[PDB]
Parts: structure tokens; C-alpha cells; sequence
């Protein structure tokens, strides 16, 4: 999952 | 939670300096429009925006405190909800258009392009509209905006106990600190005791229409999916596909 | 104008008396459900509790200074967020259940009965335990489902401006009756928005529910009245 | 022209 990725920054 | 200790101007401050950048799309003003390319702008736009978002949600007091599973619960439901009153208020300066972006301000006329585009646009006009006969204030705006982000998704939470439960709670402490600030503002502004809960009424009563609006373009970008009209970023799916599941 | 006029306790009064009635619906419960009889039941309930509706909002103040034109739409817009804040608000003591009737009283699971609806009840049950959680008051219901019927349909559009003036009225209602049950100026704008903000997730209901509906018609599962029909047809 | 609504409201 992409958004969970991004907002792991 | 140091985001409930802060003041009203405090909370309005770190709005504020949390508010994304305006972007470009990548229009190139001497070729014609088509549907898939008018629709490609505006789905090229979104993506680079999302990632912006992303971080705005980052810097909304109380965001970070909440789980990864929420934060990714509550950005699925908002992100369209937001990108629309984003859209809104950019466009408050320019009555009968919709400033997309700097380089991609578009009347309702040029909505015609894309089938069923113009209903959408009718609705986000007449919005911006209502922003303007309100002289709607910036930092109106950023209150609202980070309402939408929390309160969007606040009920499709399920429960689980104090697990669920707690991360209600606080969400809905930090929903009430933004009242209290949007309140703050209204009084620093001068309106009256009777004027500061209208109008905090009739902005809150604006986000039924920002949903409504959502609702329908998010109705509608799945339609031009479906139809194969413009490829979506995998990002852009996978928010959309948040809303059929 | 006259309902510019009213006191906010007279506000109240009026909106309580224009209160439809709790409707019983046909389900025979010696039998249990199909998702033919269930969706049937439904649009039977729906379609008798919309004459009701249309009585109710012509005894809404202001609703009646309006052109039959601007009625009719506003009606249109908001029905089924005005069927569902209702049926949220019986349910409201009911943890679990959605009270469509007083003998139609639907837990949870049985939404399962219909492909897509168990969705939809989860949203309109999660609406009512917020309510419970809340506590809120039926003449706070009565003031939100006529913003409701103002609000919904307005942006869609001195019409507008009439409407506006009567839904700032309705706000000092709502603040009145906060006032009047002791909340602190603080307690009663953080009330005022908690309870707006439910209109958000209500319209969100019936966005869904309306989309649902609709392929419950198309798929064919059950036949809609004409006036059912027609209050679906505004909406695309 | 003769939608149930209108003359509904109407009476
Ligand atoms: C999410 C991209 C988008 C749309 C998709 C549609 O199918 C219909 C209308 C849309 N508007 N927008 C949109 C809104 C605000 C932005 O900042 C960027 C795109
Ligand atoms: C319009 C009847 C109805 C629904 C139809 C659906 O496809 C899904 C959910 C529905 N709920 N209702 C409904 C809501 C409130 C009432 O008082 C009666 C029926």
C-alpha cells in the first residue's frame, strides 16, 4: 500500500 | 498531547505554516484539449498534490498521535473532500472559474469537455461562491480543512474497546480545540456572541456540500476509470478503490 | 416573513408539532426475510414515510415562502439524509439495531440479507450510537433534521438569502436549547459543531444509500413506486 | 410537467 508507505516517511 | 495544550493562535500558526504549495500541471497551453487529456491534467495534478497532503496531515496537530492504520483510514475517506475545498479556495479570486492550478484555470464551459464533468464543476463553483459572499478568511480555511481531515473518517472506524475507543476520543478533542480556535478568530475579528455561532454554523454546514461534492467526483473519476478514459496512478487507485471497500 | 419572526422557544414548538408519524410496516413476522421481501419492506416503509415528509416540511417555518419550484428541490436533494437521520434518531436507544419501524426492528446482521446494504448499515449504525453518545435531545433532532431539508439542496440553486436567514435562526435555536440545559458559551459551541458535523457523515449515508438504491433497481430485486422512482430520478 | 412531488406539495 503506497499511502501507507508514504506516510511512513 | 502536547497538540491539546495549545493555544488558539498557536493552532492557527501551525496551520498556517503547514499549508501545502500551490502546484503546476503540467498543461501545455498550444495543444487541444481532449476528455482524456483534460482528465489526465487533473489526475496528474491530484497525484503530485496527494504527496503534499500527505505531509499537511503530518503537521495537523493530533495527526501524528493517531495510529498508522487511522491516519491511512482517515486520508483514504478525506483526500478528495480536500483536494476539493483546496480547489475552492484558490478559486475564490476568480468568480466563474475553477484555478486547478496557476497555469490551469478552467470555466465551467471547459468542463464540458469530459462527460459529466460539468455537473461537477457547477457544484465547485457555486461552493467558491459561497466562499466569497462569506469572505471566507485563510485562516478560516486551514480550520476547516483540518476538520475535514479528522472528521471525515471519524466513524468508519470500527471498536475495539479502549483501542478504538481512545483514538475516537482524541480525535474528537483535537476537533474541539479547532472550534475553540475557529471561534477565537470570529471574536478577534469582532463579530458579535449571536454572529460567531452563525457563522461558525454556516461554515460547518458547507462541508455537507464538500462531501456531497467528493462523493460525486469520486462517483465520477470511477466512472472515467471504468471507461478507460486516463490511466491513474497506482497511488490515485488505490485511493479511489478505498471507496468500494 | 413570519417565521423570520419566532422566539427560539417557538421555534421548537413548531418543529416538534410538525413531527411525522413513527410508521408500522407491512413485514408479517410469522416469515423470515429474502432479499426480495427485506429491500420491499424497505422501499414500502420509504415510500409511505415521503408523503409524511412532504407534509412535515410545508409545517417547517419558512419552508412555505418559498416557490413550489424551490420546495420541490430542496425535497429532492435532502430526502433520503432526512429518512435516515430519522431512522438513525428511533434507533438511537437500540445499540446494534436499526429501528426502520417499531415492528421492524433489524440488528446488524440482517442487513447481510441484501448484497451491499450490510455497508450501509454499519454508517447508519455508527450514526446512532454517536448520537447515544452525545445524548442527543429530540428538540436538537428536530432542529437538525430541518437544516437538513434548508441545507442540503440550497447550494444547488433572495430564495437563497431567505433560507440562510432561516437556517441562522435554527443555529439560535440549537445554542437556546444548549443554553437552556446549563452548557458553558465554550460547551455550547463545541455541541453546536459536533452536531453539524453529523450532517456531513448523514449526507455521506445518503450518497451511498442513493447509489445502492439504485442498483437495487436496475439489478431488478425489487419494484420502486412512482413517486420512489421519481424522487431517485432527481438525483441522476 | 407532472412530477408526484409537485402536486403533493401543492395541497
Ligand atoms: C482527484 C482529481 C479531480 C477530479 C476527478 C474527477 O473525476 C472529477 C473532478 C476532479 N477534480 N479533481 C481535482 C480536484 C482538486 C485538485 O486539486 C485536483 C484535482
Ligand atoms: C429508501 C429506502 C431505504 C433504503 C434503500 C437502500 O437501497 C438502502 C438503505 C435504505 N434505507 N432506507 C430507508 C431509510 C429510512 C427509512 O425510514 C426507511 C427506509
Amino acid at each position: 500500500k503506497i499511502l501507507h508507505r508514504l506516510l511512513q516517511d | 498531547s502536547l497538540a491539546l495544550s495549545l493555544t488558539a493562535d498557536q493552532m492557527v500558526s501551525a496551520l498556517l505554516d503547514a499549508e501545502p504549495p500551490i502546484l503546476y500541471s503540467e498543461y501545455d497551453p498550444t495543444r487541444p484539449f481532449s476528455e482524456a487529456s483534460m482528465m489526465g491534467l487533473l489526475t496528474n495534478l491530484a497525484d503530485r498534490e496527494l504527496v503534499h497532503m500527505i505531509n499537511w496531515a503530518k503537521r495537523v496537530p493530533g495527526f501524528v498521535d493517531l495510529t498508522l492504520h487511522d491516519q491511512v483510514h482517515l486520508l483514504e475517506c478525506a483526500w478528495l473532500e480536500i483536494l476539493m475545498i483546496g480547489l475552492v479556495w484558490r478559486s475564490m479570486e476568480h468568480p466563474g472559474k475553477l484555478l486547478f492550478a496557476p497555469n490551469l484555470l478552467l470555466d465551467r464551459n471547459q468542463g464540458k469537455c469530459v462527460e459529466g464533468m460539468v455537473e461537477i464543476f457547477d457544484m465547485l463553483l457555486a461552493t467558491s461562491s459561497r466562499f466569497r459572499m462569506m469572505n471566507l478568511q485563510g485562516e478560516e480555511f486551514v480550520c476547516l480543512k483540518s476538520i475535514i481531515l479528522l472528521n471525515s473518517g471519524v466513524y468508519t472506524f470500527l471498536s475495539s474497546t479502549l483501542k478504538s475507543l481512545e483514538e475516537k476520543d482524541h480525535i474528537h478533542r483535537v476537533l474541539d480545540k479547532i472550534t475553540d480556535t475557529l471561534i477565537h478568530l470570529m471574536a478577534k475579528a469582532g463579530l458579535t456572541l449571536q454572529q460567531q455561532h452563525q457563522r461558525l454554523a454556516q461554515l460547518l454546514l458547507i462541508l455537507s456540500h464538500i462531501r456531497h461534492m467528493s462523493n460525486k467526483g469520486m462517483e465520477h473519476l470511477y466512472s472515467m476509470k471504468c471507461k478507460n478514459v486516463v490511466p491513474l496512478s497506482d497511488l490515485l487507485l488505490e485511493m479511489l478503490d478505498a471507496h468500494r471497500l
